RNA sequence: AAGUGAUUUUAAUAGCUUCUUAGGAUGA
RNA sequence: UUCUCCUAAGAAGCUAUUAAAAUCAC
């Protein structure tokens, strides 16, 4: 035997979110007490000069952007739990995420906080110039 | 190593995963990996037809977060919370076809002797989300476990067994405590079983109540205490301890079987939970009474203790004033509290061990029948709440009957039971062989208080000059009825009183 | 086709220390 | 002849990785 896919560093934080009625606050309240961020997230050697958009089915990125694997940033999918949306379908699974390169280290964090805008297709407030 | 066993793929497929639909850097297949960083070739299409099994084996709960309490507790507070110990042992099966490399909880045994047989369900990965469905399973090979042959072939969906876990727990611990301390032995593939019915979070409060929160419901988002949990599914915030880490050697059945001689079974998961509890009960409370860990009041504690003190102050005074004993022996009283200060006997202190005070010259001895059969021949020996195998021929013995079950008398080790009432007393098994030299005591009431001036009571059990006369006085009727209340309440509590062979109730009459 | 973890022993390999040998060059 | 440094060889150890006997645990 059986193939293994996790490091001993992620043992504690994955165990916390597994038993959690509020997985959102649970992870947020881990980083709150300075727990180290979730590690070994899939990453993409993106050509890095491309159309900047929130989530994309094809790899793309800008100078200010960093492209990630989709199923890796869903804390739910990463922790193997149910998705609190309807249709029970993760939206992230199926696309590439483009994080702004400043908070690029903890990618699971960002998706928990800000969502996409459906007027231009950018993460609202981080370049979604709908001034 | 630097690679764990949690979430290990149990898939029987050779290939690995696309960039998307892949959890971690290791779950991505080997094809894309150029410069430690995957790249999406246009060619290989990502899968739409796959189900794949995830190994929920080997959790680890070793955090300290600012708001959430700890699952794993210490023995210090575990000993203070003895009203909440529920054994837990599971027995799973191996994943066999189209998967391999994990185990699925099949039989769930709890200390209250209720098995649960559950259809094998594991968490399985899909191209859309994760799922909770059946798995192909084969009972492990062995002549140790064989009764598992038709057990797998029948099974209750996991949603129905979650209701029974709360249905069971909420019945026992409803009026014993407000928490649950799961005692485990293996600590591993028991946490895997707890994934199926446990939830933890910040400390909430029971809606429609005022207590702590200890039960979860995912239909109506409300959390309940025990008495108000009807219809809920998950368990809230449990606590768990592991016995093997207390410095034990080797496997399980041996080390329990040094003390007890009853616990055993074929291999039933219920009989595993009983031994695991009997181990900690022995290990912790069988050779001391700490006197320093007080316990909360559940019910009738004050009244039961007061009645016990009253009857003890009563019977010993009656016996001494009847038989004119020169010397009175006393065994087992930690400190020196004279039950009847207004006596003539010399009250020597045949205590088990010196307890925090040398002021009243308490001496030290342990009592056994074969050792002290001919040591004490003068007067009568007071064995109040003693634990000796056999009592001598001149004794006033008040031994707790362990065959009576109540919210006060928890089950214990070696047939003996744990009587937790403001303190923890581990009395051994109540056997008739201990009272071969003794007899039961009749009920009576003897007071020297002068009579002063309603329903008339005519009972020869009470001994006063007023009732010896034709008319019974209101200065003794109420005392008689209150003593009767105390006596019946304490016998219902479970204490059993024994007196020497030569006890005569008529010898009290001529004292008047 | 093959359950789970821990401690173990040896072999294969890499990294580094010290020691010894040989070579080179500097300086007395 | 002495000093330093470098190259290589031999030794022992340390930690890291890989594969193997047996032991303990479920
Ligand atoms: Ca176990
Ligand atoms: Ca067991
Ligand atoms: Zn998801
Ligand atoms: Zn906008
Ligand atoms: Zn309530
Ligand atoms: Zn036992
Ligand atoms: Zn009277």
């Amino acid at each position: 035997a059986g193939n293994a896919t996790e490091v001993p560093a992620n043992s504690t934080v994955l165990s916390f979110c597994a038993f959690a009625v509020d997985a959102a606050k649970a992870y947020k309240d881990y980083l709150a007490s300075g727990g180290q961020p979730i590690t070994n997230c899939v990453k993409m050697l993106c050509t890095h000069t491309g159309t900047g958009q929130a989530i994309t089915v094809t790899p793309e990125a800008n100078m200010d952007q960093e492209s990630f694997g989709g199923a890796s940033c869903c804390l739910y999918c990463r922790c193997h739990i149910d998705h609190p949306n309807p249709k029970g379908f993760c939206d992230l699974k199926g696309k590439y995420v483009q994080i702004p390169t400043t908070c690029a280290n903890d990618p699971v964090g960002f998706t928990l906080k800000n969502t996409v805008c459906t007027v231009c297709g950018m993460w609202k407030g981080y370049g979604c110039s709908c001034d | 190593e630097n690679v764990t066993g949690l979430f290990k793929d149990c898939s029987k497929v050779i290939t690995g995963l696309h960039p998307t639909q892949a959890p971690t850097h290791l779950s991505v297949d080997t094809k894309f990996k150029t410069e430690g960083l995957c790249v999406d070739i246009p060619g290989i299409p990502k899968d739409m037809t796959y189900r794949r099994l995830i190994s929920m084996m080997g959790f680890k709960m070793n955090y300290q977060v600012n708001g959430y309490p700890n699952m794993f507790i210490t023995r210090e507070e575990a000993i203070r919370h003895v009203r909440a110990w529920i054994g837990f042992d599971v027995e799973g099966c191996h994943a066999t076809r189209e998967a391999v490399g994990t185990n699925l909880p099949l039989q769930l045994g709890f200390s209250t002797g209720v098995n649960l047989v559950a259809v094998p369900t594991g968490y399985v990965d899909t191209p859309n989300n994760t799922d909770f469905s059946r798995v192909s399973a084969k009972p492990p090979p062995g002549d140790q476990f064989k009764h598992l042959i038709p057990l797998m072939y029948k099974g209750l969906p996991w949603n129905v067994v979650r209701i029974k876990i709360v249905q069971m727990l909420s019945d026992t611990l409803k009026n014993l405590s407000d928490r649950v301390v799961f005692v485990l032995w293996a600590h591993g593939f028991e946490l895997t079983s707890m994934k199926y019915f446990v939830k933890i979070g910040p400390e909430r409060t029971c809606c429609l109540c005022d207590r702590r929160a200890t039960c979860f419901s995912t239909a109506s988002d409300t959390y309940a205490c025990w008495h108000h949990s009807i219809g809920f599914d998950y368990v809230y915030n449990p606590f768990m301890i592991d016995v093997q880490q207390w410095g034990f050697t080797g496997n399980l059945q041996s080390n329990h079987d040094l003390y007890c001689q009853v616990h055993g079974n074929a291999h039933v998961a219920s009989c595993d939970a009983i031994m695991t509890r009997c181990l900690a009960v022995h290990e912790c409370f069988v050779k001391r009474v700490d006197w320093t860990i007080e316990y909360p009041i559940i019910g009738d504690e004050l009244k039961i203790n007061a009645a016990c003190r009253k009857v003890q102050h009563m019977v010993v005074k009656a016996a001494l004033l009847a038989d004119k004993f020169p010397v009175l022996h006393d065994i087992g009283n930690p400190k020196a509290i004279k039950c009847v200060p207004q006596a003539d006997v010399e009250w020597k202190f045949y205590d088990a061990q010196p307890c925090s005070d040398k002021a009243y010259k308490i001496e030290e001895l342990f009592y056994s029948y074969a050792t002290h059969s001919d040591k004490f021949t003068d007067g009568v020996c007071l064995f109040w709440n003693c634990n000796v195998d056999r009592y001598p021929a001149n004794s006033i013995v008040c031994r707790f009957d362990t065959r009576v079950l109540s919210n006060l008398n928890l089950p214990g080790c070696d047939g003996g039971s744990l009587y937790v009432n403001k303190h923890a007393f581990h009395t051994p098994a109540f056997d008739k062989s201990a009272f071969v030299n003794l007899k039961q005591l009749p009920f009576f009431y003897y007071s020297d208080s002068p009579c002063e001036s309603y329903v008339p009571l005519k009972s020869a059990t009470c001994i006063t000059r007023c009732n010896l006369g034709g008319a019974v006085c209101r200065h003794h009727a109420n005392e008689y009825r209150l003593y009767l209340d105390a006596y019946n309440m304490m016998i219902s509590a479970g204490f059993s009183l024994w007196v020497y062979k030569q006890f005569d109730t008529y010898n009290l009459w001529n004292t008047f």
